């Protein structure tokens, strides 16, 4: 029987509070499909293979070829649009500074590597090589061969090549590193990177003084966390299954279409020339009619599957488009939208037929018990902490920010006063120091 | 013709396909040699009545 | 069968006489008279696509021959026989998408107008002829990042942008009996 | 961009026209006219040809419904997005980036359109940026000072603290900054005088 | 067929006897007895909802 999880209990009690002592920066990876393979079908070739009589008999059936061609054309156009929406969110291409020193962090794993002929980051290549293990097209056999084809099924190249797509991810990375969220809203404004992270710390409710005091510690955690991503990705456990599923689904659907050709669909045989040769023309057309309809219904079914499959891909692309805007281009307050934990920033990484997001999140750790009181009575007037929590280390009372344990003495600046002392529940005798 | 309109908007349109037609027919020899020996029976000296 | 016949490097067992590909289509055949194994490849075929700036902005067109060398199927090549595909004198450009006829290539990069594919786009530009080019990915700007350089806006502008969203489609009903069996 | 609304109309018009054109299809039967078949073919064998037509019309009808069902799902997704946009952008100020317009979003005005809605997004975008030299913190009396809601800047001579989005320099005071720690730990701290009111 | 027969203002050229609509269904006819142009409209119908 499945075990849902490890049973855990938290000691809830009035006046009992737990506060972390310090944190843990974690980088989590998220993969989203963006576009699928653009495919087209030669209507006549699939239904009739080099059979003029079948070609003639195909004409009077209707304008399905026009209808089927239009349906697939709409899918192909939509696929290019999906890629454009996700990546083409920057009006201006940005270049990384020649010096790669950013307050003690790399971004070398995610920054494009000049050494490789393909202007791709080291992490991009690991994504590419792992996914391309099961890939399609390659050269596309533009030269003579193969990858199906010769049955009417063709693959159309995407509008944007991989190299240009990598430039977009490169442009986004350069803007985020140098300008933070400013380039997303308007003109890009440079900002020293440690200050930029200090800004994002304030967004999640941590005072910026925490970051500057522990800049070295944070940088080492960030650099080490990035290193684990490469090993986890290069590890056999394939988190890239979602990207792989798109490739398999298209290959599985196309394979089914080829298989359907061999089906006799109720006719005596699945060979067109055999039907005409063995049977007299009066009876032969009857079997031809069944084969044409059977092959047609197979073609119609494939289009419907593709149209349905095109929906969630666009839905995935739409979700990815928001994530790039909401996570990469700025800090997101929405919980769990960009990784697990308090979101700090996100780095986009291009992938074959998709995008991989590297969410940098703030995770508290090493909590400690404390005794708390809703308000402090000093001079007959209740005092409430302006932002922090009222904590007692055991014999004295302090005010500290909710997420980080940074105790401070109670002052009139830390607490605002309102009302008398009797109304509130749980108030506590104490002295509020007045500077 | 395909768009069924006398005016066409700017864009890219798939119209038809092109296929190279065969130039000449051809057929290959099973190299058959099992000739019937009925000829020499016709080509015989004596014949029954 | 019909196709271009050529010698093959495939190796057949003595009883083997024909060979099929993954799609179970005959891809190699042993000649009856001679024991040579001959490869069969289908005669060159592909889709044709037409680029136009619009009837009213000129009538010149550019033809794209999808997924084939320009060499194998030049203006010499029938299907659409009245189409002479102009001539080889007309600029012939080879792209990953396919052969391109009637459009020239320039090193200048503009924004895409008609998406050919594989990083190629075409447009009508100046004298006025169809021109094919690589997409301009965007204007290039390098931002000066330093240890202690900060940029702060001094002045703002208010911008109004519009978004268009479909909400509802036409509600339709079909009287099936009339449609299938009218009168 | 009204073509987005137009494309919705055209697709329905195109699909209906395709359905109408399908009636002329013989579907392998003698003719596409129901009456003519019956007078031309006797009942013992007429049903064979009628069934070919009935299946053909039925298949065309079935596909049309399926296309509409798929298309309706796309519109519903758009409708839900519009409903969220109306709630999040029109009825309040949204912090989500690029959800409502481009740049920082102030307000959104809804405008009705045939088979859709038009949103006028009022957005705040900056301009006329000016470079400055900055420091993470300021050392005054052996204690590091951090800007409470601003960023320390100087034009070259006198340091100032100003808001992040708009340039409005102010004299660094104990009200503008909160003091934490000492001056040694912070990297890039800069000596300056912190005025006390 | 079944329908309502009315006079039609559409002019048929002398050789023309039949007229067809967009749906490729016969919409007008010339009477065999007297050469006159008559259009055919289907009898009135409409969905009923309760
Ligand atoms: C603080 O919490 C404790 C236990 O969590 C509460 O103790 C019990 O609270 C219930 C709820 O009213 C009472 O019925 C019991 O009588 C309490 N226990 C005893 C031994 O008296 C305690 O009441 C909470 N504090 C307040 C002010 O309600
Ligand atoms: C903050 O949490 C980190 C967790 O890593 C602690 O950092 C470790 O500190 C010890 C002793 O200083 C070092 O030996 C380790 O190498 C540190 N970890 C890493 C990953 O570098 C740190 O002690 C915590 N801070 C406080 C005040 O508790
Ligand atoms: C920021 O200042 C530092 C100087 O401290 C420079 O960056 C590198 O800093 C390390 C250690 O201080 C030096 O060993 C390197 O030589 C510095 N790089 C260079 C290219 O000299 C640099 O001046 C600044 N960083 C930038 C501009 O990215
Ligand atoms: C930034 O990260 C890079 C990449 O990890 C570091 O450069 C590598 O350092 C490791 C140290 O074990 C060595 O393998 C090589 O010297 C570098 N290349 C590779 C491929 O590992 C670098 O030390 C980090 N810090 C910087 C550049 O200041
Ligand atoms: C709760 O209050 C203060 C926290 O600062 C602690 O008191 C200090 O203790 C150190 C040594 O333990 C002395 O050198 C200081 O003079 C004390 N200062 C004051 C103001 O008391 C106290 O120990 C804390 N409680 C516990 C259990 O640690
Ligand atoms: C907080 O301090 C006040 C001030 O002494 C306490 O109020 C006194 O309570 C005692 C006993 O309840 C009375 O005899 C006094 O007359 C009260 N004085 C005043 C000025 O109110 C109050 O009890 C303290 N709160 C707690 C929880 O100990
Ligand atoms: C039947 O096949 C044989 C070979 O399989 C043919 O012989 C060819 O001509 C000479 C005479 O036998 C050989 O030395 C050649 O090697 C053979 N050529 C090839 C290509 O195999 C023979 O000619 C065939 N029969 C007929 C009637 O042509
Ligand atoms: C603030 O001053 C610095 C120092 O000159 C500027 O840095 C250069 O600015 C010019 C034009 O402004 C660019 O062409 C250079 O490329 C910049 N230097 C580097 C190394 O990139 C900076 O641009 C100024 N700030 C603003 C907003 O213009
Ligand atoms: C702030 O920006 C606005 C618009 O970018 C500018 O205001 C213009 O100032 C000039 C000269 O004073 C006037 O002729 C224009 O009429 C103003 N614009 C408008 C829309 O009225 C200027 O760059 C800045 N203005 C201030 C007051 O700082
Ligand atoms: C940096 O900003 C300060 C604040 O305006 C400038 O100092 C003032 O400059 C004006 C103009 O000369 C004088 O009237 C004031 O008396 C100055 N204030 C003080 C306290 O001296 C300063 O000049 C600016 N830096 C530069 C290089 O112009
Ligand atoms: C900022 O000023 C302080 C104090 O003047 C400098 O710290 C040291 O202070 C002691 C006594 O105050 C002096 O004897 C030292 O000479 C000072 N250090 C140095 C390197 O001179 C601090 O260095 C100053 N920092 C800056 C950036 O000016
Ligand atoms: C065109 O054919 C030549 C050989 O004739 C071949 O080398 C070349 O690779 C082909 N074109 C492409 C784009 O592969
Ligand atoms: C707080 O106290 C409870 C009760 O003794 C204990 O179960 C819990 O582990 C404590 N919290 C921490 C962080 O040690
Ligand atoms: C397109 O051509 C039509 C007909 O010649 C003309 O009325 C119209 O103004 C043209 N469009 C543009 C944008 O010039
Ligand atoms: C333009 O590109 C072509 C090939 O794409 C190259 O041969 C040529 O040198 C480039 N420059 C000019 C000025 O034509
Ligand atoms: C007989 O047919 C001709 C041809 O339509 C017509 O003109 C003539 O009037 C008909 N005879 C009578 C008596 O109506």
């Amino acid at each position: 029987t499945m075990s849902l999880g490890a049973e855990n209990s938290v000691a809830y009690s009035n006046n009992s509070i737990a506060i972390p002592t310090n944190f843990t920066i974690s980088v989590t990876t998220e993969i989203l499909p963006v576009s699928m393979t653009k495919t087209s079908v030669d209507c006549t070739m699939y239904i009739c293979g080099d059979s003029t009589e079948c070609s003639n008999l195909l004409l009077q059936y209707g304008s399905f070829c026009t209808q089927l061609k239009r349906a697939l054309t709409g899918i192909a156009v939509e696929q290019d649009k999906n890629t454009q929406e996700v990546f083409a969110q920057v009006k201006q291409i940005y270049k990384t500074p020649p010096i790669k020193y950013f307050g003690g962090f790399n971004f070398s794993q995610i920054l494009p590597d000049p050494s490789k002929p393909s202007k791709r980051s080291p992490i991009e290549d690991l994504l590419f090589n792992k996914v391309t293990l099961a890939d399609a097209g390659f050269i596309k056999q533009y030269g003579d061969c193969c990858a199906q084809k010769f049955k009417g099924l063709t693959v159309l190249p995407p509008l944007l090549t991989d190299e240009m797509i990598a430039q977009y991810t490169s442009a986004l990375l350069a803007g985020t590193i140098t300008s933070g969220w400013t380039f997303g809203a308007g003109p890009a404004l440079q900002i020293p990177f440690p200050m930029q992270m200090a800004y994002r710390f304030n967004g999640i409710g941590v005072t910026q003084n925490v970051l500057y005091e522990n800049q070295k510690l944070i940088a080492n955690q960030f650099n080490s966390a990035i290193g684990k991503i490469q090993d986890s990705l290069s590890s056999t456990p394939s988190a890239l299954g979602k990207l792989q599923d798109v490739v398999n689904h298209n290959a599985q659907a196309l394979n089914t279409l080829v298989k359907q050709l061999s089906s006799k669909f109720g006719a005596i045989s699945s060979v067109l020339n055999d039907i005409f040769s063995r049977l007299d023309p009066p009876e032969a057309e009857v079997q031809i009619d069944r084969l044409i309809t059977g092959r047609l219904q197979s073609l119609q079914t494939y289009v419907t599957q593709q149209l349905i499959r095109a929906a969630e891909i666009r839905a995935s692309a739409n979700l990815a488009a928001t994530k790039m805007s909401e996570c990469v281009l700025g800090q997101s307050k929405r919980v769990d939208f960009c990784g697990k934990g308090y979101h700090l920033m996100s780095f986009p990484q291009s992938a074959p037929h998709g995008v991989v997001f590297l969410h940098v999140t703030y995770v508290p750790a090493q909590e400690k018990n404390f005794t708390t009181a809703p308000a402090i009575c000093h001079d007959g007037k209740a005092h409430f902490p302006r932002e922090g929590v009222f904590v007692s280390n055991g014999t004295h009372w302090f005010v500290t920010q909710r997420n980080f344990y940074e105790p401070q003495i109670i002052t009139t600046d830390n607490t605002f006063v309102s009302g008398n002392c009797d109304v509130v529940i749980g108030i506590v005798n104490n002295t509020v120091y007045d500077p | 013709c395909t768009l069924k309109s006398f005016t066409v908007e700017k864009g890219i349109y798939q119209t038809s396909n092109f296929r190279v037609q065969p130039t000449e027919s051809i057929v290959r020899f099973p190299n058959i040699t099992n000739l019937c020996p009925f000829d020499e029976v016709f080509n015989a000296t004596r014949f029954a009545s | 069968g019909t196709g271009v016949l050529t010698e093959s490097n495939k190796k057949f067992l003595p009883f083997q006489q024909f060979g099929r590909d993954i799609a179970d289509t005959t891809d190699a055949v042993r000649d009856p008279q001679t024991l040579e194994i001959l490869d069969i490849t289908p005669c060159s075929f592909g889709g044709v696509s037409v680029i136009t700036p619009g009837t009213n902005t000129s009538n010149q067109v550019a033809v794209l021959y999808q997924g084939v060398n320009c060499t194998e199927v030049p203006v010499a090549i029938q299907l659409t026989p009245t189409w002479r595909v102009y001539s080889t004198g007309s600029n012939v450009f080879q792209t990953r998408a396919g052969c391109l006829i009637g459009a020239e290539y320039v090193n200048n990069s503009y924004e895409c107008d008609i998406p050919i594919g594989a990083g190629i786009c075409a447009s009508y530009q100046t004298s006025q002829s169809i021109i094919a080019y690589t997409m301009s990915l965007g204007a290039e700007n390098s931002v000066a990042y330093s240890n202690n350089s900060i940029a702060i806006p001094t002045n703002f502008t208010i911008s109004v942008t519009t978004e268009i969203l479909p909400v509802s489609m036409t509600k339709t009903s079909v009287d099936c009996t009339m449609y299938i069996c009218g009168d």
